[PDB]
RNA sequence: UGACCUCAAAUCAGGUAGGACUACCCGCUGAACUUAAGCAUAUCAAUAAGCGGAGGAAAAGAAACCAACAGGGAUUGCCUCAGUAGCGGCGAGUGAAGCGGCAAAAGCUCAAAUUUGAAAUCUGGCGUCUUUGGCGUCCGAGUUGUAAUUUGAAGAAGGUAUCUUUGGGCCCGGCUCUUGUCUAUGUUCCUUGGAACAGGACGUCACAGAGGGUGAGAAUCCCGUGCGAUGAGAUGACCCGGGUCUGUGUAAAGUUCCUUCGACGAGUCGAGUUGUUUGGGAAUGCAGCUCUAAGUGGGUGGUAAAUUCCAUCUAAAGCUAAAUAUUGGCGAGAGACCGAUAGCGAACAAGUACAGUGAUGGAAAGAUGAAAAGAACUUUGAAAAGAGAGUGAAAAAGUACGUGAAAUUGUUGAAAGGGAAGGGCUUGAGAUCAGACUUGGUAUUUUGCAUGCUGCGGUUUACCGGGCCAG
RNA sequence: GCCUAGACCGAGGACUGCGGUUUUUACCUAGGAUGUUGGCAUAAUGAUCUUAAGUCGCCCGUCUUGAAACACGGACCAAGGAGUCUAACGUCUAUGCGAGUGUUUGGGUGUAAAACCCGUACGCGUAAUGAAAGUGAACGAAGGUGGGGGCCCAUUAGGGUGCACCAUCGACCGAUCCUGAUGUGUUCGGAUGGAUUUGAGUAAGAGCAUAGCUGUUGGGACCCGAAAGAUGGUGAACUAUGCCUG
RNA sequence: GGCGAAAGACUAAUCGAACCAUCUAGUAGCUGGUUCCUGCCGAAGUUUCCCUCAGGAUAGCAGAAGCUCGUAUCAGUUUUAU
RNA sequence: AGCGUGCUACUUAUACUUCACCGUGAUUGCUGUUUUGACGCUUUCACGAGUAGGCAGGCGUGGAGGUCAGUGACGAAGCCUUUGCUGUAAAGCUGGGUCGAACGGCCUCUAGUGCAGAUCUUGGUGGUAGUAGCAAAUAUUCAAAUGAGAACUUUGAAGACUGAAGUGGGGAAAGGUUCCAUGUCAACAGCAGUUGGACAUGGGUUAGUCGAUCCUAAGAGAUGGGGAAGCUCCGUUUCAACGUGC
């Protein structure tokens, strides 16, 4: 059962696995039908775009801080800054997210600029609008017309300025301060109460 | 080559549709071409064979025979011509069965419906 | 095969002691099936050994760069007359390969006109080869929708389609392909190099943008045509050259004389 | 292809290459990793030492995103400079104008100090650096700027 | 003499439920074989069998979420995370989640508020109309609360600068679905054949050379195919484009700012313990029992506890398309699949015949011929049949039907044979087969050719030389 | 040294060589058979089949130290009949690209399950080590010594340079132990120098992907085979016992 | 489970636990079988561990692929010295 | 022709020697003559046992891409055959006969790809073998009729038996047309058959009083209720406002 110099394997096939085998023979068929559904959805509402305008948000965690991606909807504050009510915004191709907020100014400003760019290209028809004007428009792809763009990494030339303390020493001191903050604060509190209680 | 997704190139499906064809479907399947004279007279090239048509046999051992159709024996996928008979040693005669695609119609039996059919197919009847 | 084929029986082995093999047998009585063996790959009506499954591997991955390598190699092989002739194409009356035709043939809309152009440029004897090669397929594959077999004709490659695809659709053996989308199944049928390709002028001029050159970058992202590991592919002139033959020792006999 | 397998060559020979004495059987020795401490000890001890037992402390709910910190050494640091402008930078770099290398924006957490740098000032932006990596960067007249 | 509450009866007026199907779906209940080379925890498996309930999808779903970031943002699925963290006689084994890329995207509704200057709400009966309903009227329901108003993203009540938006019904179109009708070109010549659909010649059409039929391999004989054109029926508050009639828009809704407020779900959360389950480990979910809350409170923050903070949501009430699943139903198109002992058990009057008291078990079985033309008639026979004849391309196709192998058997012929036969080797004998007078060359005469003597079989004697077997 | 009897064989296929005789740029017995004669070509010759004679020959398959066995299966014939597919892997090989590699989850496109095109992420690799907090790979021409194919200079030899690789002594990174500088939230920091210690490391990357054979593990798992175990149902027409009515 | 004037008897030719279907192709270190030709190479029944003794793992014996080289310094042997 | 011993000759193994041929391993040479095969040709030497097992090169089968503008109704495939040829072989090709609609060569792809066995599976067929056997229940015979045909049918005559607890005359259960008439003999009636419970066509079962129907028996079982997640279990007037009253 165990023989030779081989890696030890974990092949989880001790249940009735063959009753739950999903083979994707329909990958191409689903691709084609998905494309047809997409054409039907587009042709139903043309020239109104099929995609709602989405915000741009930083990805969470220390691993994806650097990246920025499309969010779910614009915050109520962001829509407030451009003078659009969320109920109204949902009817002109703008997505709303009541859950997200803006702790910082950078994402808020990016999304306000994005909303103002979309708002400048918007043309809202009405009863007085005739089919000649409506036919003068093409159904654009909002996901491509207002793409999510990564901020460029800093590159190019800058003056070299060397601090006296090295970066490695700074990191070590930060680690040490964090590691001993609690015990140092407890020690200082005890010292202060001792030398200001008996010094009463 | 066929393009429509509603058309089948299956041999089994095509043969099943033929041998299980209803009597109404077998009328169209038993079409016959018109002779050159009738083709220029009516501007129609083929019609479903009918009981009182006159045909000329153009294939087989009875090639060159002429006669009036006696019955479109749709169950057997055949027509029976007036005097195309095989004589058994019994002395009795049985009609010879011929497929309508192996004859040419030389004279049409006309009524109000045949004329409308010929005019429907772009031809000229009366 | 069906997942339960050969296993729709309640068969049980009789055990030993009854002078019969220990294979499972059908129970009951009153039918001739009763007492008959079941479930075995050796048994009539049992299931086959290792019944075939749908999760067998059907499609095979090929590296994209290697696939492009082979496509380029097949296109290059289409310009070698010996390869096209060994491939079976009746191209003996075409004055040079590649065969490039003017762009008016991109606009022919009737099969009669397309056939006339094929006749004019010397590519209709291969169509006649396809016509004369039609045979009933040998074997049970003719019961499975593959009733006739025939040869492959010329491949016509265009840049703009103004009716050429439909005009050549019904001509037996002729394939049409955009220069933008060329694949190995058309360029090397049967894995055999040397397809007879008729280029329109637009397709021939687009080839250099599609695959790139030393002065033109390919439209395919990051793609460069492959490099050979040998520079002069004719080794007889390399061997029988001034540089090599000036440093060799004199040759012995083609056959050693028998001395004992 | 099945036609290339030795099953095709064993046809006609009684035992199909399994032996007349051994008699290929269902599961002699057990199934899987059975008997790893009893009759397969000689195999696991020889080829997989350390297999049995516990070492170290558990970590309930370990999120690997916390520990994301890809490394880039110093001999690979100038590959993050734009290829079309590397040669100009290698010539005209000075204390007044040195290329900025944003290592985090290229997907790296720590700069390590293997290899040798061009004797050319650079500004390296990193989350973490090693002691020797920063010593080598400062020696060529550069600097490490900590970011987060 | 009458209300009310609770509880009954009626063949009271009008409704509704049950049962079926099985592939997928929502729950309950629940093994063991098996693996651990034994076995009890474990594993198989939160599976099979059993029970309850649906739909075209179901379920889930607009955070009492994830996180710990510079933060994301309903649900679902895929790829990845990851055979990882973890669980595990830490053995055999097992095993998720966050982030990231994508498919699809859609949001919301109640309870808790005095309409209180007017229960403004609704089922039903009756009447009437233009009837998936409107209007009128009368009982009834309902204040132990039916409407309007608000749902935490808020919002209310006052004040506030004014601005921006807008209801419904039919009629023709379009889209979607189904369906009817309509369409190019040889059956020209010769040969074989029973039949031309075969071969050859000359062609034609082709946006049609897919497939099938017809007496053999048919683009061109027929149906179709390809290309479109044109009718009929449907369907859609919740698709759009026009019309057209009413819009009762001092109305409804949103937008800016200020002030005062801001109700937010209890035998529930939570805790203990028991059982089960989970990767969840001083306890992941669920359930039983015991205890049992609060109001910046409550939950969560994957190591039990107290103290101090911080972060993040807002439970104990509710609805919601799509992406996702689909061995069933309905309708289609396919395949490097099987080819009648195969493929479904079933290509056939197959879940049939037949067995079993019963639950259940469950076969075998396709092919004359293009066409029955399925053998008239005579003769022998009690008859079945036979012999002539006849049909057929074939009766070496006669339904005991294409081909018709082997075992096994009859007849004829050949041979061998003292308690087996069979085999190898060798030669004899008999039978069969093979090969050089070669594609032999040299001159020669006559027989024959379409032809104008010319390629070249023909013959015997000469000579050159060859083949084979030998001395 | 000489004479003499017989048997079997004749591979090769212009010449080339070594010798010998030289009367000779010739000849020979000297790097493998030629010459001549007869007969035959309706045949002498050869092969096969059947059979006789001589001689030898036990029934195959199987397990087994040992089978013709008085060990087991096999009356005969036809048709069927047993190492497969998949998930994850080891070695090797072929191929593409190469510090990268993998288009195919998906999007585009299409002559429509094909072919063709696209890119973000992600996987593996490019860094290890420690239980972890953490730290993290050049004294030197990326080291010295002995070999080392090839190349260079030579001219037997000899010298130079020596990739891969082998043996060996060192250096660097992580862990462990010792030492403990300027300093300091006075308990932290950890410079510097060491150690019969230790790592699946560094020391001018080699990988990634597809395919094939072989091997491995889980799966019905080469095919056939238990005695058993479980879940849900059907039977008291036989029979056992009670009851009711004859 | 029944039933038993008791034999483990009887419970539909089935009883020291009926019959039917399913789990189930249950597991088997055990028996049997395992399908074409030629060519080249060619064993083991021994070591150690194992509830191990009809079985495995391990080392040995064998094949295959080769790789680095080209007489370098090897040997189931002798001699001489010890 | 025994025993001990010596000698000469002779006999013959797949062993040894020389030679031919096959294969394997090594080895010589081959591009200004490499020259349409260098994965080829060629020189030389040595070697050849083999179970389990490994590897290599080939033969054969179903289907797939390509090619031979391949074969074929003037005869494909299949089958039989001292018609032979080729290959060490797996096998390939071919003459004759039969037959009637498809099929092959080559370059590749692919697999449900090769049988003598498994008390293998399904189907078919032998020897045994015209054999074992067709022997319980006392017993048959003559004649005529019918019929192609009579041990067996019908009728007559006789001889017998069951012997009223029957081999008689009815019924219950169970069967289901077996009943009756006519026709009828392929199969069945383990000989036969003109006969039959067989086969074919028809005909046939008449109720106020005979049964069922109604009553209640042991018992079965709704309802009101109470359990149970539930399939359903209990209970039978039961903790019930119980008459479709007369
Ligand atoms: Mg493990
Ligand atoms: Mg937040
Ligand atoms: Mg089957
Ligand atoms: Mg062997
Ligand atoms: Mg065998
Ligand atoms: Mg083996
Ligand atoms: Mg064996
Ligand atoms: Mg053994
Ligand atoms: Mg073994
Ligand atoms: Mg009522
Ligand atoms: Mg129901
Ligand atoms: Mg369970
Ligand atoms: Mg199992
Ligand atoms: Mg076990
Ligand atoms: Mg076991
Ligand atoms: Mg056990
Ligand atoms: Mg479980
Ligand atoms: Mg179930
Ligand atoms: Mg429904
Ligand atoms: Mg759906
Ligand atoms: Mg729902
Ligand atoms: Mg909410
Ligand atoms: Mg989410
Ligand atoms: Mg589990
Ligand atoms: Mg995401
Ligand atoms: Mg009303
Ligand atoms: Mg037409
Ligand atoms: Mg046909
Ligand atoms: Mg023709
Ligand atoms: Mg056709
Ligand atoms: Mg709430
Ligand atoms: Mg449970
Ligand atoms: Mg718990
Ligand atoms: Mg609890
Ligand atoms: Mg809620
Ligand atoms: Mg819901
Ligand atoms: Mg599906
Ligand atoms: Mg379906
Ligand atoms: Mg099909
Ligand atoms: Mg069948
Ligand atoms: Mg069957
Ligand atoms: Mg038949
Ligand atoms: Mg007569
Ligand atoms: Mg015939
Ligand atoms: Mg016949
Ligand atoms: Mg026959
Ligand atoms: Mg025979
Ligand atoms: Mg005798
Ligand atoms: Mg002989
Ligand atoms: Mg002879
Ligand atoms: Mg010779
Ligand atoms: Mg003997
Ligand atoms: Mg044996
Ligand atoms: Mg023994
Ligand atoms: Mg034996
Ligand atoms: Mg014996
Ligand atoms: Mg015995
Ligand atoms: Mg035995
Ligand atoms: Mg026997
Ligand atoms: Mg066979
Ligand atoms: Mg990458
Ligand atoms: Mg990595
Ligand atoms: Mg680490
Ligand atoms: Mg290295
Ligand atoms: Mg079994
Ligand atoms: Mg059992
Ligand atoms: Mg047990
Ligand atoms: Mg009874
Ligand atoms: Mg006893
Ligand atoms: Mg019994
Ligand atoms: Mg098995
Ligand atoms: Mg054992
Ligand atoms: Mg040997
Ligand atoms: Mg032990
Ligand atoms: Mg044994
Ligand atoms: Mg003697
Ligand atoms: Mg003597
Ligand atoms: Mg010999
Ligand atoms: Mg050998
Ligand atoms: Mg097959
Ligand atoms: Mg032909
Ligand atoms: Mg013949
Ligand atoms: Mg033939
Ligand atoms: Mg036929
Ligand atoms: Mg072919
Ligand atoms: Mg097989
Ligand atoms: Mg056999
Ligand atoms: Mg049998
Ligand atoms: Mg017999
Ligand atoms: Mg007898
Ligand atoms: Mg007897
Ligand atoms: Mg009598
Ligand atoms: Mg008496
Ligand atoms: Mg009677
Ligand atoms: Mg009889
Ligand atoms: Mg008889
Ligand atoms: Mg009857
Ligand atoms: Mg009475
Ligand atoms: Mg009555
Ligand atoms: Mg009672
Ligand atoms: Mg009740």
């Amino acid at each position: 059962a165990i023989s030779k110099n081989l890696p030890l394997l974990n092949n989880h096939f001790r249940k009735h696995w063959q009753e739950r085998v999903r083979v994707h023979f329909d990958q191409a068929g689903k691709k084609a039908s998905r494309r047809q559904s997409r054409l039907r959805k587009a042709a139903k509402i043309a020239p109104r775009p099929i995609d709602a305008l989405r915000p741009v948000v930083r990805a969470p965690t220390v691993k994806y801080n650097r990246k920025v991606r499309a969010g779910r909807g614009f915050t109520l504050a962001e829509l407030k800054a451009v003078g659009i009510a969320p109920k109204y915004a949902r009817t002109i191709g703008i997505s709303v997210d009541h859950r997200r907020q803006n702790k910082s100014q950078e994402t808020f400003d990016a999304n306000v600029a994005r909303l103002q760019e979309y708002k400048s290209k918007l043309v809202i028809f009405d009863k007085k609008t005739k089919a000649s004007e409506v036919a003068s428009f093409e159904q654009v792809d909002v996901s491509a017309t207002f793409p999510v763009e990564q901020p460029a990494p800093e590159s190019g030339l800058r003056a070299v300025e060397v601090p006296e303390q090295t970066a490695y020493r700074t990191l070590r001191l930060a680690r040490n301060e964090k590691k001993y903050k609690g015990i140092r604060e407890k020690r200082a509190k005890e010292k202060a109460e001792a030398e200001a209680e008996k010094a009463k | 080559a066929k393009i429509s997704q509603d058309v089948s190139s299956s041999r089994s499906k095509a043969r099943k549709a033929y041998f299980t064809a209803s009597s109404v479907e077998r009328r169209v399947l038993l079409s016959a071409p018109l002779s050159k004279e009738l083709r220029q007279q009516y501007n129609v090239k083929s019609l479903p064979i009918r009981q009182n048509d006159e045909v000329l046999v153009v294939r087989g051992s009875k090639k060159g025979s002429e006669g009036k159709v006696n019955s479109v024996y749709r169950l057997k996928f055949a027509i029976q011509v007036d005097k195309l008979q095989k004589e058994k040693s019994n002395g009795a005669s049985v009609p010879i069965n011929i497929h309508p695609s192996k004859v040419v119609i030389t004279k049409l039996h006309l009524d109000k419906d045949r004329k409308a059919l010929i005019q429907r197919k772009g031809g000229k009847a009366e | 095969v069906a997942e339960n084929a050969g296993h729709q029986t309640s068969a049980e082995s009789w055990g030993t002691g009854r002078a019969v093999a220990r294979i499972p047998r059908v129970g009951g009585g009153g039918t001739h099936r009763s007492g008959q063996a079941a479930f075995g790959n050796m048994c009539r009506g049992g299931r086959m050994f290792a019944p075939t499954k749908t999760w067998r591997r059907w499609n095979v991955k090929v590296n994209h760069n290697e696939k492009r390598y082979a496509t380029a190699s097949a296109i290059a092989a289409s310009a070698v007359t010996s390869l096209v002739l060994a491939r079976g194409h009746r191209v003996e009356q075409v004055k040079e390969l590649p065969l490039v035709v003017s762009n008016e043939f991109e606009s022919v809309t009737k099969t009669k006109d397309a056939v006339a152009v094929l006749k004019a440029v010397g590519a209709h004897k291969d169509v006649v080869k396809v016509i004369k090669s039609k045979k009933l397929r040998a074997g049970k594959g003719k019961l499975r929708g593959r009733r006739f077999t025939q040869r492959r004709g010329p491949l016509v490659v265009y840049a703009q389609d103004n009716g050429i695809v439909k005009a050549l659709r019904n001509v037996p053996g002729v394939e049409t392909a955009s220069v933008k989308h060329l694949g190995l199944l058309q360029l090397a049928p049967g894995a055999h190099l040397g397809r007879f390709i008729i280029w329109t002028q637009g397709a021939f001029e687009s080839l250099d943008s599609v695959y790139g050159s030393d002065s033109t970058k390919s439209i395919k992202s990051g793609y460069t045509l492959p490099s050979n590991i040998i520079s002069n592919t004719d080794v007889t002139r390399l061997i029988n050259s001034a540089e090599v033959q000036a440093v060799v020792r004199p040759a012995g006999e083609k056959t050693q004389k028998k001395s004992h | 292809p099945t036609r290339l397998t030795k099953t095709r060559k064993h046809r006609g020979n009684v035992s199909a290459g399994k032996g007349r004495i051994g008699k290929h059987r269902k599961h002699p020795g057990g199934r899987g990793k059975a008997g790893g401490q009893h009759h397969h000890r000689t195999n696991l001890d020889k080829y997989h030492p350390g297999y049995f037992g516990k070492v170290g402390m558990r970590y309930f709910h370990k999120q690997q995103n916390h520990f994301w910190r890809p490394e880039i050494n110093l001999d690979k640091l100038w590959t993050l400079v734009d290829s079309e402008k590397k040669d100009e930078y290698l010539s005209k770099s000075s204390a007044s104008a040195a290329p900025v290398i944003d290592t985090l924006a290229h997907g790296y957490g720590k700069v390590l100090g293997k290899g040798r740098l061009p004797e050319v000032p650079v500004i390296v932006k990193a989350r973490f650096v090693s002691k020797l990596a920063e010593e080598k960067i400062r020696a060529v007249g550069g600097v490490v700027e900590l970011v987060a």
